This record gives structure tokens, C-alpha cells and sequence, in this order.
């Protein structure tokens, strides 16, 4: 992820001001997950939906 | 939560934009009420 | 609570309604002028160059009819037949039983 | 002169086509008109959108065979209605064709327009 670039998929964090802006950390947690899911897949064993 | 990025941006949604914007109160209700151990809210803003 | 932007940057394109609508108009117009101009250049041809010279230029479609079949079984070349069962079998069986 | 003639070599006919009125309403309308090579106005930049056109046409023909034309000319002024309902020259119809078979210009205007007939009838004929 470039500096000063918001990915096409991202997570957001509510500022105390109250707005939902892009949080790079959260978006990294999410995008890294997606990557790991592309390479290994994800299990949903034991999940009731 | 199936959320929308376009609250009455486009023509005649009917009452769609209204339904999809209301959902967003759960981001606060989660904290202010008392179901926080029974549900968690995950709002997805579905794109094109 | 988590909020996930799964909107691939559409957020940024300005006047999205009108922008959207324009693309649609430009497309639809380009389609309808292009199809209306061709339908007229095509009639101009039938006028200038006769409709009997263009009539012997369409092809004839053929439409299927039903050929119900008894569906007998298929008999293979004997070469392949003898490959199925053991060569020992030849004349071993009383075919009357 | 009654009789059987093959005189083609020496046969011609000039007809004055009726005036065709055409109401340029849409954007594709103007597109189709610019599509024809015989549609030829003075300033191409003229805003045809929402105007009313008239086509005062003369078509000059020469035979070469029984049914097939040898040549087909078709010319006349193109005019636009003013608010005063006057009509001003905007351009030309300029068609020319050898070995033709029909008149494309008149066929177009027939189907894509209306025919102004300077002939009005009373309600009932009045015997004199």
C-alpha cells in the first residue's frame, strides 16, 4: 500500500469527532486476511449462519 | 449489514436509500443499548 | 463495530448521478443513430439497385424435422468385438441355452 | 403518338415533386439526414434541432431500358420555417445517379416526411 493511498477495499475507524475515516491499520488487517484467504482459503467449520 | 454508499444519489429508489441509511444507527446502538454480547455489527458498504 | 468499504473507489467520481447518466445516453445514442443510419443506407440500396437483385442474395435457412428412430443396438466391427470377451469363449457356449 | 416504341435512346421525363415537410425533432433525426450525401446545407453548423424543413424537389430522369433508369437527377432547395412561418433557403438537395432503378431521395422524404398538397377541398361539393 503506497503512502498517501487508500486501497480499493478498506476498513474505517470512527474519529472522536464522529466521522468514519480510512484507517490504514484496520485496512491492512483486512487486506492481509484477504491475501491469506486467496492462497490457503478460509474454513467456516463450526460456524452457524 | 448490507449498507449503501449512495443515499438517494440516483433517481427514484423508492424508499431504498432510507432503509439503507437507517441501518447505520446500529454502529451506535451497539454501544448505547445492551445487546453487545449477543450481536456484533459489521457494516459492509457494497459497491458496484 | 466494524465498517468495511467494499466500494471500489466510486466514492470519488463526482456528480455520480449525472456522470452515470451521461455514459448511458452516449451509449444508447451511438447505438440508435448507428442502427438508424444503417437501416436507411440499406433501403437506399433496394431503391437504387432493385429489390430483385438483393432477393437472390439472401441465403435459405433449413429447419429440422423429426426422424424418430428405432434405436437398434450398435454392432461393432468384429475385430473390436473379439477384444471384449476372452478368445477362449468362441464356441464354448451352447447358444441354444 | 400511339404505337410500340423502343426509342429509349431518345426518352426523358422531368417531374416536379411535391413539397415534403419534415419536423426535425430528435438528435438521431438530424444524424440520419447528415448521413445522406444529397443533404447539403450552407453552414454545416446549422442547428437543425427543433426546426421544420421543407424539400422543394425536381427530379430529372432519362430512360435507357424498359424499367431501368439511365440517370436520375434530383435537385431543389432545402428550407427552414421561421417564427413568421416564412421559409428561407438553408441548402440544397443534390442527387445524381446513373443506372438507377428508383429515386432514393423521394422515397426517403415520402416515408420520413409528410406531403404538402396545395389542394384543399370543401366539406361538400357545391353545385353551380
Amino acid at each position: 500500500i503506497p503512502r498517501e493511498t487508500i486501497p480499493f477495499l478498506h476498513l474505517r475507524k470512527k474519529t472522536p469527532a464522529g466521522d468514519w475515516k480510512y484507517d490504514r491499520q484496520l485496512s491492512s488487517l483486512f487486506l492481509d486476511g484477504l491475501e491469506k484467504a486467496a492462497f490457503n482459503g478460509v474454513t467456516f467449520k463450526d460456524k452457524y449462519v | 449489514l448490507p449498507m449503501s454508499p449512495n443515499h438517494g444519489t440516483f433517481g427514484g429508489d423508492g424508499m431504498y436509500s432510507e432503509s439503507k441509511l437507517s441501518l447505520e444507527t446500529l454502529f451506535n446502538r451497539w454501544h448505547s443499548e445492551s445487546w453487545a454480547n449477543q450481536l456484533t455489527v459489521c457494516g459492509a458498504i457494497i459497491g458496484w | 463495530p466494524v465498517m468495511a468499504d467494499l466500494n471500489g473507489g466510486l466514492q470519488f467520481v463526482p456528480e455520480l448521478k449525472e456522470f452515470t447518466a451521461k455514459l448511458r445516453k452516449e451509449l444508447v445514442e451511438t447505438s440508435e443513430v448507428r442502427k438508424a443510419v444503417s437501416i436507411e443506407t440499406a433501403l437506399e440500396h433496394k431503391v437504387v439497385n432493385g429489390n430483385s437483385a438483393d432477393a437472390a442474395y439472401a441465403q435459405v435457412e433449413i429447419q429440422p424435422r423429426a426422424n424418430i428412430q428405432l434405436d437398434f443396438p450398435e454392432l461393432k466391427p468384429y475385430k473390436q468385438v473379439k477384444q471384449i470377451a476372452p478368445a477362449e469363449l468362441e464356441g464354448l457356449l451352447d447358444l441354444e441355452r | 403518338y400511339r404505337g410500340n416504341y423502343t426509342d429509349f435512346e431518345n426518352t426523358f421525363q422531368k417531374t416536379v415533386e411535391p413539397v415534403y415537410q419534415m419536423h426535425i425533432k430528435t438528435s438521431k433525426d438530424i444524424a440520419v439526414l447528415r448521413s445522406k450525401e444529397w443533404f447539403q446545407l450552407d453552414d454545416e453548423d446549422f442547428d437543425l434541432l427543433n426546426k421544420t424543413l421543407t424539400f422543394e424537389t425536381e427530379t430529372e430522369v432519362t430512360f435507357k431500358n424498359a424499367n431501368i433508369f439511365s440517370s436520375v437527377k434530383c435537385f431543389g432547395p432545402i428550407k427552414v420555417e421561421l417564427p413568421t412561418k416564412e421559409t428561407v433557403e438553408i441548402g440544397i438537395v443534390d442527387y445524381e445517379a446513373g443506372a438507377s432503378h428508383g429515386n432514393p431521395v423521394v422515397d426517403f422524404l415520402k416515408r420520413n416526411g409528410s406531403t404538402l398538397e396545395q389542394k384543399v377541398n370543401l366539406e361538400n361539393p357545391i353545385p353551380i
